[PDB]
């Protein structure tokens, strides 16, 4: 008729519109930044390049959506199914409130709830052990036994810093379909974002073979 | 403010060639589809072309195909008729006319001031009822439409629009699906119809009704608008 | 604390209006049901399907 | 003959387990084109499905050739056409299969530059240039015509010189391509640090099959053309070696099935 | 003190029940087990409406029963016309991350709201021809998780802070709050007068609201897990209950206890979505099984079985007129089904 083209051609506009917001919302890289009790989360993002936070910043020519879910103060498991499908999770964790119903303890409580999730089953998880700074000048005066009751080790900074991320990565139940990334930062480190931009480039490379069937 | 300034109008001699902007601002002129509509002196209006949204969908008048031409620049929110082989029937006051999808239909709600055009030297068929009838302020008058086709469509919906021009003023809409009242119109004014023929009702007169009253189908394409009813006071 | 204290008034003011409500038997409640139902039963196309003439999907 | 029984018997086995296998391949790859943000791999995936498919259309022509003890019983209009269509098809999948492994290495070498720049526009003129060069090589068939057999003194000088270019130009370029493509990806996979262990084997052993399909079922029927140049005559075990060729259209199904 | 407060609570709750005891004779499976049963229901897909990027979450039709609003979590209010399948509208939003949307009863508004804790009023009918937003209700600290229009000045809204609160759009100001629950509600439904709304709460708990005093009028409960699915009867003395169990529960306002109980053996997963036909005979819920079943609301019998959706089914409702029944889940798409 003359009157279905007016409202067809319409609606196919917006189908064009729609089609490329998706196109350049699929080259675009999602992150969930899932600390707990501000462990160090705003040094983090100053250092990259109110119910949700979003960040953008551009590395490499890739583009970056953070996500920041702190100030939502309710229960979690009716909104993080919304996160499905998210490139990675940017942990953050403070070594500096071990000697802090533990800070410490909580943290791997909400880690060891978030890691092994069912909507976050072959996810890429990014933990981000920061003040380590602090880190040193508390464990030359404060025991790591304080948190830890079966710590053997010394009071020395390199195998009590290990000690944390070991037991950190060891409360994943599926070691074998996914890979938890640990890197230790300060207030003056800078290479954060390449150590962000590494891990997702496995992502990218994790899809790209799904794409042509190799996965 | 919804705004439609056109410009670009005179004196043409015969055969020579002008183009008309029409400054769209204060709406969403991308969204918008816009048509061309020219009145000559002291006749009636007459559609001449109409652009889509997107500009894929052209088409133009029969008595203007080939000569005539509508563009439109989405950036700079202004409309473009470029002119060919203009003759003398072309002097007219040209309107452009913005038209969207809007309520399940194609109203032409908005027109644009108008410019002034002068060149010195299977159609739906709508007709009219009288030209002039007299009138008095409190009275009810009923203008009746009569249509060659039948302008109800298989989908219930009857492409039926009325107007009214005011003295020294742009068209305005009044009734679009010959059933639905355009926004800013009082209640007194109601459109009834079954098919072919199609009447208007005023309740309440008032001396701001004082007009020419164009009815127009917009069933094909190829809008054809009445003679034309004007409304005057008594004296 | 006071703030428990509190809390805990408003719980009880909030039961005891509850409570002195009026309660009709479910026996009548459940025959009203019925009785909609089966009224407007004509009336509901998911119910009895219309033919292909009057719907518009 | 025995010969002839043992080609004849490997036809069906293809065309039964062919041609249901390439129905739901297409139809699944069919459907993901139409689905949001077609990569340029589903494409030339979806090109080959087609190429493959087509390969089995005429399958039964050689089928009856071969059950009338390689006797043509048909107009020389029907084996042209007939022998124009399976030739291209053969021709289309070599070119479409070394552009699948371009889009592999691709994707484990440059991977942010892969994804920021893939778009389907890519694959269709992948798939455009694959079809229109196997199209313009084989019409050699046509142009020059027991049918496509034994030429006594003239079509011998005209044929070989093309059939040498054939196997230069529209196998040796894939070929390089596509063992270079999977030389790299094999050893980008193998070094790739976060990589799970289970699924590291499982891309290597797949790549390594797709290139050891593409050498097994390609390799002879080229070699043919440089043998046969060679001795100045037409190898008389071009049609042994044609059945190995018509195997991919079969195994490309099970290849991209899991 | 503090210490007897609570023994008096427990006192009052016991009160409670038995009168609801008191009051219960015989139950609606009893009465309805002579009447004749509704038998096997087919739908078909009519339409299928395509053109969403990701995971869709809300659906509510409109009041002519032929436009349909949905929301997705690409950031895109898309108004349906359902006859034509065309887009009348494209709504793109500042936050992706909606969860909930409304279509006001005029046909004027469209409201919208998710993690971002802001429910956004959208304005359809105005001189330009683009949909701008008109309002940005502030003041939740929950996440929005339902949004109801009574009129086109005054909103219901539910957040995930346990609070529900009335809005007022001309103001941006919470005209009152409905304070009481203990848990993150996560739907409500109004009643055909606009007088009263029922909502249900992750305590596996529904309580019935009044609107112009701002303070409960009853509590329902008898679930097992978080409330996620609520709709209201169309007499408004009744309402069901869709929980994170497998388990869909119709109450009794007036009774004021659990009627009739919807389950199977076969279904373990939740509801998301429950609604019912125009005369309330049938019950329409949404599970996680990827399906949709319709349950008889008079007898628990499972009439029939809408599978047409490769993923889960998170929102659902019926038109106005009850004729089509659309049907929108995780995999971006939407379905209306109508009988034959």
């Amino acid at each position: 008729s003359a009157e279905d083209k007016a409202a067809v051609e319409r609606s196919k506009m917006i189908d064009r519109n729609l089609r490329e917001d998706g196109e350049k919302a699929a080259r675009e890289v999602k992150l969930l930044l899932l600390g707990a009790g501000e462990s160090g989360k705003s040094t983090i993002v100053k250092q990259m390049k109110t119910g949700i936070v979003e960040t953008h910043f551009t590395f490499k020519d890739l583009h970056f959506k953070m996500f920041d879910v702190g100030g939502q103060r309710s229960e979690r498991k009716k909104w993080i199914h919304c996160f499905e499908g998210v490139t990675a999770i940017i942990f953050c964790v403070a070594l500096s409130d071990y000697d802090l119903m533990n800070r410490m303890h909580e943290s791997m409580k909400l880690f060891d709830s978030i890691c092994n999730n069912k909507w976050f089953t072959d996810t890429s998880i990014i933990l981000f052990l920061n003040k380590k700074d602090l880190f040193e000048e508390k464990i030359k005066k404060s025991p790591l036994t304080i948190c830890y009751p079966e710590y053997a080790g010394s009071n020395t900074y390199e195998e009590a810093a290990a000690y944390i991320q070991c037991q950190f990565e060891d409360l994943n139940k599926r070691k074998d379909t996914k890979e938890i990334y640990t890197h230790f930062t300060c207030a003056t480190d800078t290479k954060n974002v390449q150590f962000v931009f590494d891990a997702v480039t496995d992502v990218i490379i994790k899809n790209n073979l799904k794409d042509c069937g190799l996965f | 403010d919804v705004q439609l300034v056109e410009s670009g109008g005179g004196l043409v001699q015969p055969g020579g060639s002008r183009k008309l902007s029409c400054s769209a601002s204060g709406f969403a002129f991308s969204s918008f589809g816009m048509h061309w509509v020219r009145q000559a002196p002291e006749k009636g209006l007459e559609w001449v072309a109409y652009i889509s949204s997107g500009s894929g969908t052209i088409y133009y008048a029969d008595t203007v195909k080939g000569r005539f031409t509508i563009s439109r620049d989405d950036p700079k929110n202004t409309l473009f008729l470029q002119m060919t082989s203009l003759r003398s029937e072309d002097t007219a006051m040209y309107y452009c006319v913005r038209s969207i999808y809007y309520y399940g239909s194609s109203p032409f709600d908005f027109w644009g001031q108008g410019t002034t055009l002068t060149v010195s030297s299977s159609d739906i068929v709508m007709t009219q009822a009288t030209s002039s009838v007299p009138v008095t302020p409190g009275e009810s008058v009923s203008i009746s439409c009569r249509s060659s086709k039948s302008l109800l469509h298989s989908n219930g919906n009857t492409y039926l629009y009325w107007f009214l021009q005011r003295p020294g003023q742009s068209p305005q809409l009044l009734i679009y699906r010959m059933s639905n009242l355009a926004s800013g119109v009082p209640d007194r004014f109601s459109g009834s119809g079954s098919g072919t023929a199609f009447t208007l009702t005023i309740s309440r007169l008032e001396a701001e009704d004082v007009g020419v009253y164009y009815c127009m189908q917009h069933l094909e394409y190829p809008l054809t608008f009445g003679a034309g009813t004007k409304l005057e006071l008594k004296a | 604390n006071t703030a428990s204290i509190a809390q805990a008034r408003k719980l009880v003011e909030q039961l005891k209006m509850e409570a002195n409500i009026d309660r009709i038997k479910v026996s009548k409640a459940a025959a009203d049901l019925m009785a909609y139902c089966e009224a407007h039963a004509k009336e509901d196309p998911l119910l009895t399907p219309v033919p292909a003439s009057e719907n518009p999907f | 003959d025995w010969k002839s029984s043992l080609i004849l018997m490997a036809y069906i086995i293809i065309f039964l387990t062919g041609l249901p296998a390439n129905l739901l391949a297409l139809r699944a790859f069919v459907g993901r084109v139409r689905q949001p943000q077609p990569a340029p791999v589903h494409i030339l995936l979806l090109s080959l499905t087609l190429a493959d498919l087509l390969l089995l259309l005429l399958l039964p022509f050689k089928i009856i050739e071969a059950a009338s003890n390689f006797r043509w019983y048909l107009p020389k209009i029907v084996c042209a056409l007939t022998g124009f269509g399976f030739y291209s098809s053969i021709y289309c999948s070599t070119w479409l299969l070394a552009g699948i492994s371009i889009e592999r290495y691709l994707g484990v070498a440059f991977p942010v530059q892969y994804k920021l720049s893939r778009r389907p526009l890519y694959g269709v003129i992948a798939a455009l240039v694959a079809w229109v060069m196997s199209f313009g090589h084989c019409t050699i068939v046509i142009i020059v015509q027991t049918c496509y057999e034994n030429f006594t003194d003239e079509q011998l000088d005209v044929v070989l010189p093309v059939r040498l270019e054939l196997c230069l130009v529209l196998f040796f370029i894939p070929m390089a391509v596509t063992i270079f493509c999977y030389w790299r990806f094999v050893w980008i996979m193998l070094t790739q640090p976060h990589v799970g262990a289970q699924r590291r084997r499982r891309a290597v052993g797949l790549a390594v099959v797709t290139l050891l399909n593409f050498l097994v079922c390609f390799g002879p029927y080229n070699v043919s053309h440089l043998v046969g140049f060679y001795q100045r005559k037409s190898p008389w075990w071009r049609s042994i070696a044609v059945v190995f060729s018509s195997l991919n259209a079969s195994l490309d199904p099970l290849l991209f099935y899991f | 003190e503090l210490d007897q407060l609570r023994q008096e609570a427990e006192q009052l709750k016991n009160q409670i029940r038995d009168a609801r005891k008191a009051c219960a004779d015989a139950t609606l499976s009893q009465i309805t087990n002579n009447i004749d049963p509704v038998g096997r229901i087919q739908m078909r897909t009519r339409r299928t409406l395509r053109g969403h990027l990701a995971k869709i979450y809300a659906m509510h039709w409109g009041t002519d029963s032929r436009l349909l609003v949905s929301a997705s979590q690409d950031g895109k209010l898309i108004i349906w016309d359902s006859y034509t399948t065309n887009k009348v509208h494209a709504i793109p939003l500042r936050s992706s991350w909606v969860m909930t949307c409304a279509y006001a009863p005029s046909g004027n508004y469209v409201a919208c709201g998710g993690l971002d804790n802001i429910c956004s009023i959208y304005n359809l009918k105005t001189r330009e021809g683009n949909v701008r937003v008109s309002r940005e209700l502030a003041g939740h600290t929950g996440y929005l998780s339902c949004c109801r229009f009574l009129d086109d000045n005054q909103i219901v809204t539910s957040s995930g802070d346990t609070t529900c609160a009335l809005w007022d759009i001309e103001t941006g100001q919470q005209t009152t709050t409905f304070t009481g629950h203990t848990g993150d509600v996560m739907s409500l439904s109004l009643a055909p007068d606009t007088r009263l709304f029922v909502s249900g709460a992750c305590d596996a708990s529904a309580k019935l609201w009044d609107v112009r005093e701002g303070m409960c009028r009853q509590t329902f409960t008898g679930h097992e897990s978080d409330i996620n699915a609520i709709c209201f009867f169309p007499n408004g003395n009744a309402f069901a209950t869709g929980s994170d169990d497998a388990t869909c529960r119709l109450f009794d306002l007036r009774a004021d206890q659990e009627l009739m109980t919807y389950s199977h053996d076969n279904i373990i997963c939740g509801i998301t979505s429950v609604s019912f036909s125009k005369s309330g005979r049938l019950l329409l819920a949404g599970y996680d099984d990827f399906n949709c079943n319709v349950w008889d609301a008079l007898k628990a019998d499972r009439a029939g079985v809408l599978a047409g959706h490769d993923n889960r089914v998170s929102c659902l409702g019926v038109t106005d007129d009850g004729m089509a029944v659309a049907t929108g889940s995780w995999d971006s798409f939407l379905k209306i089904w109508n009988g034959s």
